[PDB]
RNA sequence: CACCAACUUCCUAAACUUAAAUUGGGUUAAUCUAUAACUUUAUAGAUGCAACACUGUUAGUAUGAGUAACAAGAAUUCCAAU
């Protein structure tokens, strides 16, 4: 019975979910790339995107400062969000976080693994999929159709 | 047991009796011991009745090999390839004589249940019944309900 | 204990005569002592029967069961000896002819309970048998069409012999 | 309640050999062009990811030594530089991580 | 009768094969090093003039055999089934290569050759059909074209929609039959004799012999059918998954004989197409294709 | 491996071609719909007069939602919104070949994507010249009221003041249920929007929002013959004998912008 | 034991099969089974039921002639009953 | 105006007349010894000499059943790290 549900049940309670999400968000900000279970990663992706908006809002915002302090346990990160993450994403209007599927852990539980990272980071690029080139026979056939049209 | 046992139909080796009767038994082998209570009846049989059987049936090869043997044995081979062995351990002269006579009369044909005691290559002479038999015809071969 | 599967690998055929086709290679491999249930392992064996060497290996790589990893290891060892000792030219030219698992000697222990009860503890072991035939897996069977079924039914009717009649 | 009679192997065999209970084959297997190893269509390569993950630890290890303490996350952007690469003017005012290895071909 | 031509044509193909086989005595080991991007540096000792690239794919894995359509021997395109000749560097070409233009042409040529086979056997033995040539058109054109000349008796006969469907059925049967593409390089003199009856084929053979210093010409045989090829062809007919005879266009200046250019489209099993996409491609493939 | 592989429409489509494919699908759908806009100009089947006992075809609509409605008497009545989308006749079944009692007509609406549909469904729709529809339903229609396949159907077929019957699948409640077809009878029609083809139906309709429903004339004994004063085969915008108002209202319905109702 | 029991019933079953086939054959010629047997007995014919089936299967022409004899005796039998015994025995009824 | 149906009865070959404690008589599996035999036999003399059944005793292996059942706070630069 999970019809119309918009929230995952994680941790030992709603407070634990926030704390677990809080810990995940703090770790992601520090490292900018974290590997976690797909279900948890999907839940926290929305939170990370909204956090960047709070950084964009401005340092002087009292709500952002309170929000940043609560979500980020490590206080050294608070300057980073306003001075590193927020400046980086000023051009971007969204999609700050990139989440991709990772092979399942071979730890006898076979948990679904995914990696969530902040776009524009200095970390090495992830092995992203590359779409087929237009030089392919099917694409070339479509190219001929395009020229005729 | 019949469900668990094989069966055959009536048959002849090569239509043996059509032209002339041929004896299926072709070779007899006998093993005997000089000193053995089991062979006592066989011992006397060789003395008295072996010669008579050979004269009566000179077409069967008989091998008699007295040798140190625990149990005397008789082996009979038939033309069709059937080979049968009979133990002569402690059997009397009369029993031996009857057994050999039975072996000569018997054929190599397998001894199992016969489904039919009758074999014929031309069961029908006037023709086998078929549905059209005894059905009256109509003028012009008109099929039923044909207005024509 | 019996180890006849290994002896099957020690069979030496007579020299092939000039008028004889090249004999296909047959390789028997087994692991006698595995800490795994034969019944659970059989499920893996049944599916892989008749598949190619590459296809079976590919499926095993993405399998979640522990037994599947063991099967792939067993398959790799069999393949290595096949080329090394059975003069196999092409590694890819192999298929799974047979795959089955057998029971192995176990260990017996008593299972304690917190409320004074006890149980029978067993450490299960099993054997795994596979025979590999050089060449691609045989083509799959084609189900009979309606026309084929009807022809056989007519043929069966003709083959009928009259029962208990002169 | 206990079983009224022993279950026959034939009955048991049919239950376990029913198609529903048998292991199904998978058709989503794919090849990794980068490493040439197998992968699923919805799953990423692992042989190359092994390089990426280990390289991240090596980069992170260099970062950890440079910081030298906890709660030392900089308030300024960070960049990674490999041997043979010299900082540019745009790199000014950014944390610089120096890697003894040369720039990896995959890393740009 | 056309069957008579195939019988003698097949024999000369068989005799040529035997002569080439006899030409090479014993098995000579040639060191071929793998220059392909994947698994580079592997060296196989293979039999000269016998071993084919497909054998090497078998050595490595089944994936190589399925995904390898062509081979680059010392930087030269070689057929997957063409026996190797000497120690060289070998690389495998697949349908998904970054630049499949070379691969596309081989598929383009093979499809044209297959279409030619259908035309000759599509008609009854009573009718006389002579193939002129296979025009080379870019993949961008949207259809592969084969030119054929009919007899005067067929001047007024045009295929209907059902007739076009029948041709695809014959082509589909060939794909289902999965006949490997035989490859022979033969001198012009022998090739001219094999195709002496078809004057149009005679000139095409001469052109190929003229280009190269020798008279050797590339001959490909699909079962009984034989034809010349501009370049490497597909190893087998089973590669194609979708096949269609889009349309036939009759050349206007066709007084001595009625020259028809047939339009068709084909897709390999590796590259399947959606039903809607295929329908549009077939519609776009029914237009006359000129050579530019 | 020479084995079957899983494929999707986007597997082999490049980004540049993928954008072109999306535009092409929209163009193809638009062209097909425009070609079928004029049924009367497409060799329409003979038109027959109405007689007692005739049954008209029904429509398929999407459940937009509900809103409150006020009448000139001051009473407030909640009403449900139904949208008819791309309603077209697909297949006509002869009376003998379907049921001796009456003939049947197949109508489909709510065009759907062609990417994830079987080839057989696409092949049938290609012959009909229309894009595939989400749901196929069968309507019992008398011979006199039969309409040629490919005829566009509009919400104007029904008129304000007419009672109608709606049947739809009930919402599934999971293991405990639901997901079964049910019908509600005796629902009056208050207003119809021609521009958006929206019909306002009294009462509630089974099923979730955005769910397709089947609309057909009321079968109650009282409303035995209501089609005599309505478009007998259907409403044809192609004829355009008199352009209908964008919004159709029932007499009792209090239209917006009217003076405040005083119970004098 | 089942095989031993089957020995007795097997013979009875075979006799039933022979009678059934005769009845089907006799009815085709229009003669009931009891009439055919009685007429044959009156004709001093001692064929067994098994042979009677055999003649019909492989000698239909002979069986028809046999049917005529039974029918002819039946006709004479009917005549004798109608005659009440005053009339002399029929030509085919002479014993 | 009958047929069918029981080994009742007849017929070919044979047979010579209907339950179970108990009672009379004739054989026999296996092992050892005496004396022989010599691919496993004979005549005597002996005996821990024959098990589809005691909720029997011991061992093995099933069935229930792959069922009941059981298990580690997070991230990372790493398990005597933060
Ligand atoms: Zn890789």
């Amino acid at each position: 019975i999970s019809h119309g549900r918009v929230y995952r049940r994680l941790g030992l309670g709603p407070e634990s979910r926030i704390h677990l999400l809080r810990n995940l968000l703090t770790g992601l900000v520090r490292h900018e790339r974290i590997e976690a279970t797909w279900a948890r990663a999907d839940e926290m992706r929305g939170y990370a995107e909204k956090l960047i908006d709070y950084g964009k809002l401005g340092d002087t915002n009292e709500r952002a400062m309170r929000m940043a302090d609560f979500w980020l346990t490590e206080k050294d990160l608070i300057p980073k969000l306003f001075k590193v993450l927020a400046p980086r994403f000023q051009g971007q209007n969204g999609n700050y976080t990139r989440m991709l599927q990772i092979p399942n852990r071979k730890e006898q539980d076979r948990a679904k693994m995914a990696v969530i990272e902040y776009k524009g980071n200095y970390l090495p690029p992830l092995p992203l999929p590359h779409r087929d080139s237009n030089l392919t026979l099917l694409n070339q056939l479509l190219l001929g159709l395009q020229q005729d049209l | 047991t019949g469900r668990g046992t094989s069966s055959r139909f009536l048959t002849s080796v090569l239509h043996n009796g059509l032209g002339r009767y041929v004896q299926q038994l072709q070779r007899l082998s006998l093993s005997l011991s000089r000193d053995a209570p089991s062979s006592r009846g066989a011992r006397e049989f060789v003395e008295r009745e072996v010669t008579d059987f050979a004269r009566r049936n000179p077409g069967v090869v008989v091998y008699v090999n007295p040798r140190p043997c625990a149990m005397p044995r008789i082996v009979a081979e038939y033309l069709n390839g059937a080979v049968r062995e009979e133990n002569v351990n402690s059997k009397s002269v009369e029993e031996i004589k009857s057994l050999v006579q039975k072996l000569a009369d018997q054929s190599g044909l397998d001894v199992i249940r016969i489904r039919k005691p009758f074999h014929t290559d031309n069961p029908s002479i006037q023709g086998q019944w078929h549905p059209f038999t005894n059905k009256r015809t109509a003028l012009h071969g008109l099929r039923p309900r044909e207005l024509r | 204990i019996s180890r006849k599967w290994e002896k099957k690998n020690k069979i030496v055929y007579p020299p092939q005569l000039p008028g004889e086709p090249r004999r296909p290679a047959e390789i028997y491999h087994c692991r006698r002592q595995i800490k795994y249930s034969k019944d659970k392992m059989w499920y893996l064996a049944k599916m892989i029967r008749g598949m190619s060497i590459d296809q079976a290996l590919a499926q095993l790589e993405f399998n979640d069961k522990k037994g599947a990893q063991i099967i792939k290891e067993v398959l790799l060892e069999a393949q290595d000896m096949a080329v090394r000792d059975h003069n196999v030219e092409f590694r890819s030219n192999l298929h799974i002819a047979e795959s089955t698992s057998g029971r192995g000697q176990c260990l017996k222990r008593i299972r304690y309970h917190g409320r004074g009860r006890f149980g029978i503890m067993e450490k299960v072991y099993c054997h795994y048998f596979v025979k590999l035939v050089e060449g691609p897996p045989p083509p799959p069977e084609v189900p009979k069409t309606a026309v084929d079924h009807a022809k056989d039914y007519i043929q069966q009717l003709r083959s009928r012999t009259i029962i208990h009649t002169l | 309640a206990a079983p009224k009679n022993r279950r026959t192997i034939e009955v048991n065999r049919c239950r376990r050999r029913n198609p529903q209970k048998l292991i199904k084959i998978k058709n989503n297997i794919d090849i990794c062009p980068e490493c040439g190893h197998l992968k699923q269509k919805h799953v990423l390569c692992g042989y190359c990811y092994e390089k990426v993950r280990q390289e991240t630890t090596k980069i992170r290890q260099q970062i950890g030594a440079q910081e030298g303490g906890p709660f030392r996350a900089p308030s300024v952007e960070t960049m990674v530089l490999y041997t043979g690469e010299k900082p540019s003017e745009k790199d000014q005012g950014k944390r610089i991580v120096e890697r003894n290895i040369k720039r990896p071909s995959w890393f740009t | 009768s056309p069957t008579e031509l195939t019988e003698m044509r097949n024999d000369l193909f068989n005799r040529e094969k035997s002569r080439q086989l006899s030409l090479t005595p014993r098995t000579e080991k040639i060191e071929v090093k793998h220059v392909g991007k994947t698994d580079p540096g592997t060296v196989f000792v293979m039999n000269k003039n016998i071993s084919t690239p497909y054998s090497c794919a078998m050595h490595l894995s089944e994936w190589y055999c399925s995904k390898s359509i062509l081979a680059l021997v010392d930087g030269q395109p070689w057929d997957m089934y063409k026996p190797l000749t000497k120690s060289c560097e070998i690389k495998f070409l697949t349908f998904k290569d970054p630049d499949p233009k070379e691969v596309n042409k081989a598929y383009w040529r093979s499809c044209a050759m297959m279409l030619g086979c259908v035309i000759e056997r599509a008609f009854k033995d009573d009718y006389v059909v002579s193939l002129v040539r296979a025009p080379e058109v870019p993949v961008i054109a949207g259809a592969f074209c084969y030119d054929v000349t009919l007899d005067k008796r067929l001047d007024e006969w045009m295929p209907t929609k059902e007739n076009l469907r029948s041709f695809t059925k014959d082509a589909h049967a060939l794909i289902y039959r999965d006949l490997p593409f035989e490859t022979l390089d033969v001198d012009a003199r022998v090739a001219l004799e094999i195709f002496q009856h078809n004057k149009y084929k005679v000139d095409f053979i001469e052109e190929k012999a003229s280009q190269n210093p020798e008279r050797i010409v590339k001959l490909h045989r699909i079962g009984d059918f034989i034809d010349v090829s501009e370049g490497p062809l597909i190893p087998r007919t089973s590669v194609c998954f979708q096949y269609e005879v889009s349309a036939v266009h009759n050349l206007n200046p066709s007084q001595p004989n009625l020259i028809r250019r047939f339009q068709g489209l084909s897709l390999p099993t590796h590259l399947r197409a959606q039903f809607t996409i295929w329908d549009k491609l077939v519609e776009r493939s029914r237009k006359m294709v000129t050579e530019d | 491996l020479h084995s079957k592989s899983s494929t999707w429409w986007d597997e082999h489509l490049s980004e540049e071609n993928l954008s072109f494919v999306k535009q092409l699908v929209s163009d193809e759908n638009k062209t097909q719909l425009t070609s079928k806009l004029n049924p009367l100009k497409d060799e329409p089947w003979p038109l027959h007069p109405w007689e007692p006992g005739s049954f008209r075809v029904g429509l398929i609509a999407l459940k937009l939602g509900m809103m409150p409605l006020w009448t000139k008497d001051g009473q407030k009545h909640a009403v449900t919104l139904l949208q008819v989308q791309d309603c077209h006749v697909l297949k006509y079944t002869p009376k003998e070949d379907h049921n001796g009692k009456i003939a049947a007509l197949t109508v489909g609406g709510k065009t759907v994507s062609r990417f994830y549909k079987p080839d057989s469904r696409l092949e049938f729709y290609r012959d009909l010249g229309l894009p595939p529809k989400q749901i196929h339903k069968i309507f019992h229609v008398t011979d006199n009221a039969v309409i040629k396949p490919g005829t566009p159907l509009y919400a104007a077929h029904f008129r304000p003041g007419q009672y109608v019957d709606v049947t739809a699948k009930t919402i599934g409640k999971g293991f405990q249920m639901g997901n079964q077809n049910r019908t509600v009878y005796g629902l009056k029609v208050w207003r119809v929007n021609t521009k958006h083809n929206i019909i306002y139906v009294n009462g509630s309709v089974p099923g979730h929002k955005n769910c397709l429903v089947k609309i057909k004339d009321s079968t109650l004994p009282a409303y035995k013959d209501s089609c005599k004063n309505l478009p007998f085969p259907t409403y044809f915008p192609d004829g355009d004998e008199e352009e209908l108002p964008e919004d159709l209202f029932d007499e009792s319905v209090w239209q917006p912008s009217e003076p405040s109702i005083t119970f004098a | 034991v089942k095989c031993t029991k089957a020995r007795r019933l097997k013979k009875r079953n075979l006799r039933t099969l022979w009678i059934n086939r005769i009845t089907a054959a006799s009815q085709e010629h229009g003669l009931k089974y009891p009439a055919f047997i009685v007429n044959l007995i009156k004709c001093q014919v001692e064929l067994n039921r098994k042979v009677l089936v055999d003649l019909a299967i492989y000698e239909p022409k002979t069986f028809k002639s046999l049917a005529a004899l039974a029918k002819r005796r039946q006709q004479e039998g009917f005549a004798a009953a109608l005659g009440d015994g005053k009339e002399p025995e029929g030509i085919f009824s002479r014993v």
